[PDB]
Parts: C-alpha cells; sequence; structure tokens
C-alpha cells in the first residue's frame, strides 16, 4: 500500500473522550443534579485503586524476630500535638468560613521542607470530614493534587475532573469542563470540594495557564471550592508569578516558621511516650521482645540524647523529618551494636546516650573527600599537587594540561636526589621494564584524570586538544591544601 | 549531514523498488541494500546523481562515498556515481580527501557537457 | 579452554591474547572486549580468521559505518540476533518479534529478554558474541553513547541459556581513553612495520598478479 | 478572622503583621537570630565575596573563609550547612546557574538581596564585625 | 592431559568472579563495608523495613559485585519473599524509567506465581498505586546504577516519588544508589534531602600495600581440590608472594603506585594463566611474570609515543615543521601552506650541509597531511571533539562550520605533540634530530 517515512510502532494511547461536559445536555436549565448522581463524586465502582493488591503478599511465614531496638525503629517512621496549634486554627477557621458560608476561598502556607504543613492540613480535612460526619456542615469531596506526582503538569485537570465527574477526558476537554463546571453550574447542584495543591512550584509551565485556573476558578461567586495551596518559598508569586495573579492569591500568605528545640523535644516525647522507660520481656535464646530465660530490660531513650540530637537539627533547617531520621540511625547503631555483642541474628537494660548519637549526628557531618583524596594513588596525587602549585603561579583556577604534564616532568625531574622518587620515577615512565620507551604522559594519566572526573574533584572541560583542555577543581583549593599535606613524600616533593 | 543523505537514499531505493512491482518497514540504511537480493528477488544496481557538486561540502560528500564504499561486498549490487559539476576536475580533487581520489580513480570517466564546447 | 589460535603471520600475540578472552563457556570469558586499533592494522583480518578456525562458537557481524545514528544500531543487533539464533537452533518455537519495536535503549533491553526467555529449552548455557566492527566509526557518534553498551549485559538476566558477549573495534585512541576506568579487556593492534608491509603486500597480492591476464 | 482567634485595635496587627513577617528584621533580628557569631560573620564573607568575583562559588566563599580566619578543626560541610540558616531565614540564594566561567557546568552560588545600608548600621554592635564591614 | 585445563578453569573463574556462591571471595578491605550492605538489606527482606542508601565509590570498585553477592545470598532461602527493579541511569531516561519499573514489576510478579500497558499517565498512576497505596508481604529492591544523572537540577521527579514511598507507604522498600560523585548530596532538590534517609555509606578503597597482596592472594589460591596440581599450585603462588623481592610482588608495588585497582590486576593476569599450556609452563610464567610485560608493553603501543615510532621519514619531517611553525607562532597554530614553507626550507639546508632527502611536492604532502590528522597528531583551532550527550552531537550535525568550507591548505591547525616533546623521543641519530631544537 503504502511505504512511509518513519514509524511509531510502540504507541499506547488511553481511551479517554473528547467532547467536555459543556455538550452533554447542551441545556444550562436542565443540569440534572450533580451531587446525588451515581457517577458523579465517587458514589459507584470505588474498587478501582484495590485491583492490585493481592499481588504484593506471599506466605504468612517463617516467624519473623522482632528486637528490643526494633520497636523505637517501628515507631521513629511516618507515624492533640503542642507543635502547630497557631496555624490549625487559622487555618481550619479560614476553610470552615468557606464551607459554612458556601464560599470560594483561596489559603495559602509556605514553608521550608519539613515544617508539618502538609500534615496539619491534613489533618485540617480530616477534622473537617469528621464534622461534616456530626453534621454541622455540607459535606465535600476531597482531591489532593500533588505537583510532582504527575508526568505532565496539564494532567492536573484530568485528575480534577475525573475525581469530580467519574469520567476521564482529555485535558483539553477537562479543563473546559472544569471552567464550565465552576462558572455557569448554580449552586444548589454543586456540593463544595477541598483541593490540596501539594508542591505547588512544579506546575508554572510555559503559560502560567494552570496556575491561573486554578487561582481564577475561586474568584467566581458560582464556584464552591476552596484551594489550600501549600508551596516551597514565601515569596512564589513575586517571584515566578503575575502580579495579577499574586492579587489572586490575595494576601492570606500563612507561613509555616521552622520548628524549635524544646518543640522538637516534645514531638520526639510524644513519638517515644510509649516505649520510654517501659518494660521488655526478652528471651535469652534469641532476643525477641514484647512490652507489656525470660528478662524484663527497662529502655532509656535518655532525655539528653534526645535534646543534643534536637538542638542541632533545630538549627540546622528545623526539621521534624530530619530530627526522626537521626533518632532513627541512633536506634539503628544500639541495634547493631546489640546484634553483634550478643550473636543473635535474624530469621541489663538497654541505652541511647550521647556518645551513642553523637555518631548518627556525625554521619552527615563528614567531608569524604579529604579521605578520599589521601588514599587515592600516588600518581593521582602527583597530579593533584601539579595543579596545586601552578596555581601560585598562574591565578586562574583553569589550568590547562598540557601545562599540568610539563610540570609533573619539572617536578621529576628537578627531584633526583630523594631515594622514593628515584625508585618510582623509573615505574612512573616505563612500567619499570625496558622493551617499553619513555613514554610522554606519565602511566596512569588517562585513568587518573577520569578517576578524578567521575568523582567530581575534577573539572575538564570538552574539547579535542589534550594540550589545551582546561581543567578546574570543583571541590575546592582550601581542602586539596589540607589533604596535601599527610603524604610523608609530596610534603617535600 | 550524511544521516540525511542515507535516509533520503534508503527511502528513495525502497520508494523506488517497491513501486515498480507491481510489506513491512525497514529501515534507512544499508542494511536494505544488504538484504535486498532476499526482500525482492533482484539485484540491485542504484546509480546516485549529485546534483550541485560544487555546493555540497564535499566533506559531507566523501564521507557519504566512504560511507558507501562499505556495499561493495554484497555481490549484488552495482554503485555508479554521477557527478554534476559546474567548475573544473581541479576544484573537486584538490577539496575531496586523497583515499577518496584514489576509490574515485578506479573506474572513472569525464565528459563535457556544455553548450559551448563544439559550436 | 579448547579453542584453536589461528597462525596470523605477523599478529602474534593478537591471536594468542585473543584466544584467551574468546571461549565457549560463557563464565570464562569477559562481557565486554575491545579491539583497538587503527585503519589497516588488521583487526577485521584477524578476527575472521580467528572465528573461522572456530566453527563451534556463534558470532554476529555488525559493521556500525553503514548504521549512522544510535537508533539503526539498536534495530539492527535485535534484528540480527534474532535472525542468527533463528537459523541456529531452528527446532524451537520463535515467535518473530519486530525489530522496528526497537525504539530506545529500554526496548532494546526488553525485545531482547523477550527474545532469551524463549530459548530456555536448551541443555547448557551458551554465548553470543556480538561484534561491533568499527564502533569509533560510527557516523551520528557522542561521548555517552558507549556507556550504554557497557552496561548492557546489567540488565540481561543472570540465569538465562544465551548470554551477549560484545567485541568492540575502535580506531580513535581519544575515544577509548574516555573509557579507561571501566577497566574493559583492551587489546591494542600497534600499526604495522614496513618490513611487514613489504611481505603482507607480497603474500597478499602475488595470487591475484600471475592470475592477472 | 484574627478577631475569632481569641476564644480599630485588632484590625491593624496583621498588615503590622504581614508586613513585618514579610520585612522580619533587616539589623535587629539579623544579628538576634544569628545569636552566634559564626553565624553572623559568615554574612560579611559572602559580602567580601561580591566586590571581588560576581561567580561566588560556595568554594569562593570558603576560600575567603581560609583567607580571613587564618591567625577543633572546620570542614567544608559545617560552612554549607550553617548556610542553611541563612537560606532558612530569607536572605541568601544558593542554587545550581549556569557557572559561565570557562567551562558550562553547574555548580553552587550566593547572592544577596537587601542594600548594604541598615545592615551597615547592624553591625554597630559586635565589635568584630567592625573590621569586616 | 585433562588435569591441567580443570585448574586452568577453576583459576579462570575465581579471576572472573563467576563462581558459585559459597565459594566466591570477597576481600578483606571490603569485608567491613559488605557488613554494612548485609545489615541494611537484611532488614528489609526479612525484617520488613524500608530505607533507602546510596553507594559512593569510583568506577570497579565493587558496588554492583557486593549487591549482587547479596541478591545472590538473600535468594539461597529467602527467594519468594522479595522482587528486585534495577535500572540504570544511562539506559534509562526519566520518562523511560517509568516504562522500566513497569516491566520489571509485571515480569517479576509472573515468576512468583498488565499493568504494563497503557499510556505514561496511566502506567504511571498504575505502579503509585501498588507501591505507594499475621502476614508477610514482599518487599522490592530499587538498584538505582549512576543516580546522578536522575538528580539532575531541573525537577527530580522519579527520586521524590521513589524516595517518598519509603516514609509514607504500607509495602516495604530499600532502594541502592549506586553513584560515583562524592558530592553526591549537594546534587538532591531540598525537598528530596528531606525524604532522604542520609545513610550515604562510601566504597572502601585500598590503604596498604599489604591489602593488595592480600587481595592477589584470594584470588589466586584455590580452595577446592579439583586438580592433582594444585597441593603445588597454592605453595609455588606463596613462594612468590612472601618473599617482597620476586617479579609478582614487585608488578603489584607498580600497580599499588599506578592506577591501584584489582581488576587491570585481574585484566593482566587473566591473559597469562589462559595462554599457558602446561603446568611447568603456568609455573615458570608466573615466576617470571614473562606475560606482564609484554601485556604492559602492547597497553602502551599506540598512544602518542608508540605510532610516532611508526611515522615514515616524509611524516616525520612534516610533523617537525609544523611543531616548528607553532613554536614561533603566539598561540600555537599554522596551516599546510606554513607548514610546508618550512618543509623545503629546512630540505634546502639539509641540502645545503651536502646523499640528500628528495623534495616531494605539493602534491604529494596533502595524503601526508591527511594522515597526520588520522592519527591524531593536529586538531583543528577550536574544533572540540565528542560531544557529552547525544543532542549536542545532533545540533551540531545540523551545523556547517567554518573551518570546513574554507580550502583545505588555509585551516588553522594545531599541534598535539609540542617540539619539546618531540626533541626527547625522536632517538638522536636521526638526520632532522637537529631540526628539534629552536
Ligand atoms: N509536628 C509534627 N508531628 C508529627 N510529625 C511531623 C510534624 N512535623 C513534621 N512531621 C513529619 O513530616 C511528615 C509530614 O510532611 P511535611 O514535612 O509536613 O510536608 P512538607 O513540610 O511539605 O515537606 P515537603 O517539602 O513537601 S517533602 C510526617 O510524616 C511527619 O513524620
Ligand atoms: N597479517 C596479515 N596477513 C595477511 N593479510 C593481512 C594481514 N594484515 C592485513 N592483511 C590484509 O590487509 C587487509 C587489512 O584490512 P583489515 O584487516 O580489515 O584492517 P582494518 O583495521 O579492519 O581496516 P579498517 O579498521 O576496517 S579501516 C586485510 O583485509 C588483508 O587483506
Ligand atoms: N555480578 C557480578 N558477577 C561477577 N563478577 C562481577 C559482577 N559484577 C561485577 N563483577 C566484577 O567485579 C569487578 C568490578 O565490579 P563492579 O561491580 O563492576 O564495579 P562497580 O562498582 O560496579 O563499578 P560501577 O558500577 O561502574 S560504580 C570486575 O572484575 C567485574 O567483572
Ligand atoms: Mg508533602
Ligand atoms: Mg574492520
Ligand atoms: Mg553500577
Amino acid at each position: 500500500p503504502v511505504i512511509r517515512k518513519f514509524t511509531k510502532k510502540n504507541v499506547a494511547r488511553a481511551k479517554k473522550k473528547y467532547t467536555p461536559f459543556s455538550k452533554r445536555f447542551k441545556s444550562i436549565a436542565a443540569i440534572p443534579d450533580l451531587t446525588s448522581l451515581p457517577e458523579f463524586y465517587g458514589n459507584s465502582s470505588e474498587l478501582m485503586a484495590s485491583r492490585f493488591e493481592n499481588k504484593l503478599k506471599t506466605t504468612q511465614k517463617h516467624q519473623i524476630v522482632e528486637t528490643i531496638f526494633s520497636k523505637v525503629k517501628k515507631q521513629l517512621n511516618s507515624s492533640y500535638l503542642p507543635a502547630r496549634e497557631n496555624e490549625f486554627a487559622s487555618i481550619y477557621l479560614s476553610a470552615y468560613s468557606a464551607i459554612e458560608s458556601d464560599s470560594a476561598t483561596t489559603i495559602y502556607v509556605a514553608g521550608t521542607p519539613g515544617v508539618g504543613k502538609t500534615l496539619t492540613v491534613r489533618e485540617v480535612v480530616k477534622e473537617l470530614l469528621s464534622s461534616s460526619a456530626q453534621r454541622e456542615i455540607p459535606d465535600f469531596l476531597y482531591v489532593e493534587i500533588n505537583g510532582l506526582k504527575m508526568v505532565k503538569p496539564t494532567d492536573c485537570y484530568e485528575t480534577l475532573w475525573n475525581k469530580v465527574s467519574g469520567e476521564r477526558l482529555t485535558w483539553a476537554a477537562s479543563m473546559e469542563s472544569l471552567e464550565f463546571y465552576f462558572k455557569r453550574v448554580p449552586k444548589n447542584k454543586k456540593k463544595t470540594i477541598v483541593v490540596l495543591l501539594d508542591e505547588l512550584d512544579a506546575m508554572v509551565t510555559k503559560s502560567q495557564d494552570i496556575m491561573y485556573n486554578f487561582f481564577n476558578w475561586t474568584t467566581y461567586e458560582n464556584a464552591k471550592l476552596i484551594v489550600i495551596a501549600v508551596a516551597n518559598t514565601m515569596d512564589l508569586p513575586e517571584r515566578q508569578l503575575g502580579n495579577k495573579i499574586t492579587s489572586r492569591i490575595g494576601f492570606t500568605r500563612i507561613m509555616f516558621t521552622g520548628y524549635t528545640h524544646e518543640e522538637l523535644k516534645n514531638i520526639i516525647d510524644l513519638r517515644l511516650k510509649g516505649l520510654n522507660d517501659s518494660f521488655f520481656y526478652v528471651d535469652t535464646k534469641t532476643g525477641n521482645a514484647i512490652l507489656i530465660d525470660v528478662r524484663k530490660v527497662r529502655l532509656r531513650m535518655s532525655a539528653d540524647a534526645i535534646e543534643i540530637a534536637s538542638r542541632k537539627v533545630a538549627s540546622v533547617s528545623g526539621d521534624a523529618r530530619r530530627a526522626l531520621k537521626v533518632c532513627k540511625r541512633a536506634a539503628e547503631i544500639a541495634e547493631k551494636h546489640y546484634m553483634a555483642k550478643h550473636g543473635y541474628g535474624y530469621d541489663g537494660v538497654q541505652t541511647v546516650h550521647i556518645t551513642h548519637v553523637m555518631k548518627a549526628l556525625n554521619e552527615t557531618l563528614n567531608s569524604h573527600v579529604i579521605t578520599f583524596m589521601t588514599r587515592l594513588s600516588f600518581t593521582a596525587k602527583l597530579f593533584i599537587y601539579a595543579l596545586l602549585n601552578l596555581m601560585k603561579k598562574n591565578g586562574s583556577q583553569e589550568q590547562e594540561l598540557g601545562d599540568i604534564v610539563d610540570e609533573i616532568k619539572l617536578l621529576i625531574e628537578v627531584n633526583g636526589s630523594n631515594k622514593f622518587v628515584m625508585e618510582i620515577a623509573k615505574t612512573l615512565f616505563q612500567q619499570g621494564s625496558d622493551n617499553i620507551s619513555e613514554q610522554l604522559r606519565i602511566i596512569s594519566w588517562d585513568f587518573v584524570l577520569n578517576q578524578l572526573l567521575d568523582a567530581g574533584i575534577l573539572f575538564k572541560q570538552t574539547m579535542k586538544n589534550d594540550r589545551i583542555c582546561c581543567v578546574k577543581l570543583n571541590i575546592s583549593v582550601e581542602e586539596a591544601k589540607r589533604a596535601m599535606n599527610e603524604d610523608e613524600t609530596l610534603r617535600n616533593l | 549531514n550524511v544521516r540525511m543523505m542515507l535516509r533520503r537514499s534508503m527511502y528513495k531505493l525502497y520508494s523506488a523498488a517497491d513501486a515498480e512491482e507491481h510489506n513491512n518497514d525497514v529501515s534507512y540504511d544499508l542494511s536494505l541494500v544488504e538484504n535486498f537480493k532476499r526482500l525482492f528477488g533482484k539485484d540491485l544496481a542504484m546509480v546516485f546523481n549529485f546534483k550541485d557538486v560544487d555546493s555540497i561540502n564535499f566533506n559531507t560528500l566523501d564521507n557519504f562515498i566512504i560511507l558507501l564504499k562499505s556495499a561493495f561486498k554484497y555481490d549484488h549490487v552495482k554503485i555508479s556515481l554521477i557527478f554534476n559539476i559546474n567548475t573544473n576536475l581541479s576544484n573537486i580533487e584538490k577539496n575531496l580527501r586523497q583515499s577518496t581520489i584514489r576509490l574515485l580513480k578506479r573506474n572513472y570517466h569525464k565528459l563535457d557537457v556544455s553548450s559551448n564546447k563544439g559550436f | 579452554m579448547n579453542v584453536t589460535t589461528p597462525e596470523v603471520a605477523f599478529r602474534e600475540y593478537q591471536t594468542n591474547c585473543l584466544a584467551s578472552y574468546i571461549s565457549a563457556d560463557p563464565d570464562i570469558t569477559p562481557s565486554n572486549l575491545i579491539l583497538q586499533g587503527y585503519s589497516g592494522t588488521g583487526k577485521t583480518y584477524t578476527l575472521k580468521k580467528y572465528f573461522n578456525a572456530n566453527p563451534n562458537l556463534h558470532a554476529v557481524w555488525l559493521e556500525p559505518v553503514e548504521l549512522v545514528s544510535w537508533k539503526p544500531l539498536l534495530q539492527a543487533i535485535a534484528r540480527t540476533v534474532q535472525y542468527k539464533l533463528k537459523t541456529l537452533y531452528p527446532n524451537i518455537p520463535t515467535t518473530d518479534y519486530d525489530p522496528l519495536q526497537v525504539e530506545e535503549p529500554f526496548l532494546l533491553v526488553k525485545t531482547l529478554h523477550n527474545i532469551f526467555v524463549q530459548y530456555e529449552s536448551l541443555q547448557e548455557k551458551t554465548c553470543l558474541f556480538l561484534i561491533l566492527d568499527g564502533f569509533d566509526s560510527l557516523q551520528d557518534l557522542d561521548a555517552a553513547l558507549f556507556n550504554k553498551y557497557i552496561k548492557l549485559n546489567e540488565l540481561l538476566p543472570k540465569d538465562s541459556k544465551i548470554n551477549i558477549k560484545f567485541i568492540y573495534t575502535m580506531l580513535e585512541t581519544s575515544f577509548l581513553q574516555r573509557y579507561s576506568t571501566h577497566c574493559i579487556p583492551t587489546v591494542m593492534f600497534p600499526r604495522y612495520n614496513v618490513d611487514e608491509v613489504s611481505t603482507i603486500l607480497v603474500m597478499s597480492r602475488c595470487g591475484e598478479l600471475m592470475e592477472d591476464s | 478572622e484574627i478577631y475569632e482567634l481569641e476564644k480599630g485595635k485588632i484590625g491593624l496587627n496583621y498588615i503590622a503583621k504581614v508586613f513585618s513577617k514579610f520585612v522580619n528584621n533587616n539589623s535587629t533580628r539579623t544579628r538576634i537570630a544569628k545569636l552566634n557569631i559564626q553565624q553572623k560573620l559568615i554574612l560579611c564573607t559572602i559580602i567580601q565575596s561580591l566586590k571581588l568575583n560576581s561567580d561566588a562559588t560556595i568554594d569562593e566563599s570558603f576560600d575567603h573563609y581560609i583567607k580571613a580566619i587564618t591567625k577543633a578543626p572546620l570542614q567544608r560541610n559545617e560552612f554549607l550547612e550553617i548556610c542553611t540558616i541563612l537560606e532558612t531565614c530569607g536572605l541568601v540564594s544558593i542554587k545550581k546557574t549556569k557557572c559561565k566561567g570557562k567551562t558550562k557546568r553547574f555548580v553552587d552560588k550566593i547572592d544577596v538581596d537587601l542594600d548594604m545600608r541598615e545592615f551597615y548600621d547592624e553591625m554597630t554592635k559586635i565589635s568584630i564585625l567592625k573590621p569586616f564591614l | 592431559d585433562p588435569g591441567f585445563g580443570s585448574l586452568q578453569r577453576r583459576l579462570l573463574q575465581q579471576l572472573y568472579g563467576t563462581l558459585p556462591t559459597d565459594e566466591k571471595i570477597i576481600f578483606t578491605y571490603l569485608q567491613d563495608c559488605q557488613q554494612e550492605i548485609d545489615r541494611i538489606i537484611k532488614q528489609s527482606i526479612i525484617q520488613k523495613e524500608s530505607h533507602s542508601v546510596i553507594l559512593v565509590g569510583p568506577r570497579q570498585s565493587y558496588k554492583t559485585y557486593l549487591l549482587d553477592y547479596e541478591l545472590s545470598l538473600l535468594q539461597q532461602s529467602y527467594k519468594e519473599q522479595f522482587i528486585t527493579i534495577r535500572l540504570n541511569g544511562f539506559i534509562h531516561s526519566e520518562q523511560t524509567a517509568i516504562n522500566g519499573i513497569a516491566t520489571q514489576l509485571e515480569q517479576q510478579l509472573q515468576k512468583i506465581h498488565t499493568i504494563s500497558s497503557g499510556s505514561l499517565t496511566e502506567v504511571f498512576e498504575k505502579i503509585l498505586l501498588l507501591l505507594d497505596s499475621s502476614i508477610t508481604k514482599i518487599t522490592v529492591v530499587f538498584i538505582f546504577d549512576e543516580i546522578d544523572t536522575f538528580a539532575g537540577p531541573v525537577r527530580q521527579t522519579l527520586l521524590y516519588n521513589l524516595f517518598d514511598m519509603v516514609e509514607h507507604s504500607r509495602v516495604p522498600v530499600c532502594i541502592f544508589g549506586c553513584t560515583t560523585k562524592l558530592n553526591i548530596l549537594e546534587y538532591l532538590e531540598k525537598r528530596v534531602k528531606s525524604r532522604f534517609s542520609q545513610r550515604v555509606i562510601y566504597m572502601p578503597q585500598i590503604q596498604n600495600l599489604d591489602d593488595m597482596v592480600d587481595a592477589v592472594r584470594n584470588l589466586l589460591t584455590v580452595r577446592s581440590e579439583i586438580s592433582p596440581w594444585v597441593s603445588q599450585w597454592n605453595e609455588t603462588l606463596e613462594k612468590e608472594l612472601s618473599d617482597p623481592r620476586s617479579n609478582l610482588n614487585r608488578h603489584i608495588r607498580m600497580n599499588f603506585e599506578t592506577f591501584r585497582s584489582l581488576p587491570t590486576l585481574k585484566n593482566s593476569i587473566i591473559p597469562l594463566v589462559a595462554t599457558s599450556k602446561n603446568f611447568g609452563s603456568l609455573c615458570t610464567a608466573i615466576k617470571s611474570c614473562s606475560f606482564l610485560d609484554i601485556y604492559n608493553k602492547n597497553q602502551l603501543s599506540n598512544n602518542l609515543t608508540g605510532r610516532l615510532q611508526s611515522l615514515s621519514d616524509l611524516e616525520l619531517a612534516i610533523l617537525i615543521s609544523a611543531a616548528r611553525v607553532a613554536l614561533r607562532a603566539k598561540d600555537g597554530s599554522f596551516n599546510f601552506n606554513l607548514a610546508y614553507a618550512e618543509y623545503e626550507k629546512m630540505i634546502k639546508a639539509i641540502n645545503s650541509r651536502i646523499n640528500t632527502i628528495k623534495l616531494w611536492l605539493k602534491k604529494d604532502v596533502k595524503n601526508v597531511w591527511e594522515n597526520l590528522v588520522q592519527l591524531d597528531f593536529f586538531t583543528e583551532k577550536s574544533a572540540v571533539g565528542l560531544r557529552d550527550n547525544a543532542t549536542a552531537a545532533f545540533y551540531a550535525s545540523n551545523y556547517q562550520f567554518q573551518g570546513t568550507m574554507i580550502p583545505f591548505d588555509l585551516r588553522s591547525y594545531q599541534m598535539q605533540i609540542i617540539l619539546q616533546e618531540l626533541r626527547r623521543i625522536i632517538p638522536k641519530s636521526n638526520m632532522y634530530y637537529s631540526w628539534t631544537q629552536l
């Protein structure tokens, strides 16, 4: 038949309809009551997610063994609170004064990552669902739009209209459908919907039209939506959104500030209230601890260890997740000590203390580049030394490679007295043998270029001439200076 | 560049082979020249024709001639090259590379096509 | 091993160091092997002489100079592996997959996996030698394509009966000095000597001069 | 809405609240929040890393560091995590930019936002941040 | 005899690492870091906890080796309790990673007892309701190879979703990231860092020379008694490794100062063991190390010295004249006309002092000039070589450069090998050796 210019044999199209909600009936006066419709708002076939559930469950077998520290490493996972009250109260009031008043508000929260904003927002929505179950308010359909959980930044329309309506269209039909449903359909036939815009600064793409529409459907009188959009920087509509959309977002702008050391200590106290200073019935044979041969054991997650883990993480960025990561690494270190000391293996009291949590606090404050450039090869340290002493002559940070080569040759020829360098300068140029001429480059030159290029110490510009290819120290010069002073041979060479 | 020459050349080859016959989709490279004998059943004799040889890159042209030279090993092809030059031959064999020139010195013929020669 | 070293006239180190790296047992064989040389330095001649001296092990001859960008390279790999297996073990049900379906490196992985898991009906695990003769002779070539062929045996299954073993052929030595930390076995081919050229030409050409009418 | 959080005298602290919240304090809370001297003199290191180079790499913010204090060790991790405090408050911008230079691959940058008028009055109380200006 | 081939096959199997997983060796300098990987991975296939680690170490530093040793050690008993999702950072771009996870979640749950089908949105939602959602579940072990490409400086969506199903999931995951950058935590976007468990474990390098000879002792000794020769072959090995003045210890000593790596030693030792034919021949071949200087000579046989050695005489005069012209200029550029205006001047000064050298015309020095750019003795003026990615090698394949449209003998080339480096490598018994001074 035809001979085609190229082929698209691996193409997969969804089953999604093109005609929007505006052309269902073509009668605005005869729109049916959308709330108690069979398909709308999740009233039919809501097993549409729980099809894949009996795939990742296999055998209920073989008697898994918990330990004395496996309990704390389970309670330090993702899961009143004395942390966020003046934010929870204002957000729940600002979202309750629109649920009761059939309004169209927009709340704006923001904060550096870890300050509990999505936790308080989801608890606000859980409490408002409890209020809807107590029937002091109307009910709503809850939609969470995560900014990064989607492959296309315009799929927000598709998932919002799908969650509202039970039908899935393409993204253009979904945005026209949502535009009609939020402009023209009267407030007697729509129950309200609350929208969580999780990680808003990932849908600003190329038009700002999604950011336009989700904050311009809320300026309408006939649309009962509440947008509780979270963010990652407080001045986001002053940096990357227009001033008109800044006026749309408005003036609420409730910031989730960082935590304090007292708040973080209270957080770890509530996380370990059920386990600290309690009693466990371990067995000498395995180690299987059970909370209320058999040994009654305490567990002192010490408050000084908690507060010295909390003060540093309260200083740096104040995150109630990084505090849990520190206090879980401490329990991991304790469990490793316990299992290695007792020979237990998988199938007195126990403590977590200051000089035991300092390893968990020091595991993320180590630059393993100095202990890398010390264990580097001699030719790689000689490369770094040639680059380091060319810098005092030049002052560019961007030395060529033909210069490094001649500087290495200069150092080897000008040190002809040292016993180490006369033993090594034969092998450095000829691999210790004859029937090999004196090479222009040292042996392992491309190897120690690449071993620093892949490691990110070195930084070479792309070109075909490996005499004028510039080379930069990507890490630093001060740490290279402090790493080249422990060699016993390069300290004089 | 070289790949558009190859894709256009094998596209024209597969078009002028499958439309002069009176069904699968192949990739447009010299593999079609390799298995032209078993795709169709006929021997290949493609005659190339470069229109403004003084206006192509000769750097792309000798790369295309090198890329064509590997078609010799397939025993059913016969490549013929036709160069339409609007200048002299000392300006084509100055810009080409010498190995391509010694490959082109195997069965070359010249032909003066101009309506001022031979009034 | 049980391989037969060929009597190539002036590459004596290279055929010994080539029978030390190409065998019929997939455990005593590297997963990648470079044969870096220059133009005319005897790579293809000693490769064909080796693989003709050992008829039992299976070759796949692929030349990425007539396959310009990387997509016809993947399509040609997935085509000719399947075509080689069809004429090697004929009595296996071989459901023909289309090589044009390969559009990305991942689809080459998936296609070759679906080709290989249908030959589990054999007895013992074999290796298939895919030769990329002239990998630096790729026309629309980039510096990060070779990383996609080093880390391909990392994706083919481990307890499989047909294992892909690559044999590259480079030509440029500034190409190869980028993939030096990958520690692939490199067998370098140094340029011929005047005393060796003067008799390589004699043993190659003085048959077709007396038989030149 | 802030009237209902007690269960023109209160319709003013919001603007006096959202103006001060965005403003915070240019110099009064600057050192107050810094309270730590190591969270104070580094901002002067970034101030001295602007009138020599506009490509202020954190290395250049750390090569300036061992051209000032060279008179318990200190690694680069302490510097680049104490800079997160100046990131968390909302003064400094560290992200990846083009890094023009000679080669065009990404690296960290440093930038400051407020004009050097009130910060120059903020140093009038600290006797060690006066020679560094 | 069929007694020697068993010893040779066992030796080459130990040298490749293709042993069964009970005699597979672990070197002593990487036995502590195998304990940490074993601790991490053994509390996720057994205890069903979920976490994320990043393995940082250079190339050929035994990361895939250790991980496959664990995954083959946690398969002899707990086969049905885990599935593995391995994906590179090279062959899996960030749009083709979703199809990789979906194809590898589909075909792995098939072998125990359609999620691959749909568009990219449907597939990415079909694998977000499966992972992000007495009994025992199945855990997924993600193996991210070269994770520093998924941590690019734009979005980091795949890392956010994968590290987000660590705290916030019901399925136990355990995700391994093998990378090479030491500054890997500076790459991650600040909300993917907060989801990260911050447990990056650096691979160990070789600190002592004793570690290298103990590693070669572990690699080349034989534990299982298969051949009759093994009772000699161990002892004749130790006689080379205990004596610090032999050839094998000297080659290990010069490997410790050069590329400090065991796989380069493996590629040295493998054609030594495989080219040998008898046991006494193998014994004297590892006594003398008669192959670790044949091979090591061949590895340098054409870089810039073993192929300049194979230059002809006119080509050498052309290279010397071109390096003279580039040495005389300011920034180091020249062309064919400036090079031939030094070849004839030098050769006329050769025929002045004296039987001679035939001056080849400029119709034949063109072939010589083209043969010295196909050996990389000249580059162009600013021509960058292979581009970094695949698009920048496409964006320039449509560009028509100005250095290839000008005539041939005006292209401003540039030297690969300067005249000082040409002075010391040409032998002093040459008729152009005096012409390499300036
Ligand atoms: N006051 C708190 N009480 C309990 N958990 C908390 C608290 N604050 C933060 N967290 C932890 O943080 C998680 C909730 O995520 P959040 O940090 O609120 O989201 P976020 O601040 O937007 O972070 P990003 O940047 O969006 S990944 C929970 O799993 C908690 O473990
Ligand atoms: N040792 C040899 N003995 C006999 N003939 C040889 C020998 N070496 C080369 N030749 C001949 O010269 C030719 C050289 O071509 P190849 O062996 O293919 O070299 P080559 O490196 O593959 O060239 P490239 O890389 O494809 S440009 C062979 O085809 C033989 O005809
Ligand atoms: N699965 C495996 N089975 C046997 N040998 C292996 C395996 N993986 C690697 N090796 C060998 O181990 C040595 C180096 O191991 P690698 O795992 O490849 O190093 P590496 O850390 O993976 O390098 P990367 O992945 O680029 S950081 C080489 O001799 C490999 O052949
Ligand atoms: Mg969140
Ligand atoms: Mg060849
Ligand atoms: Mg890897």
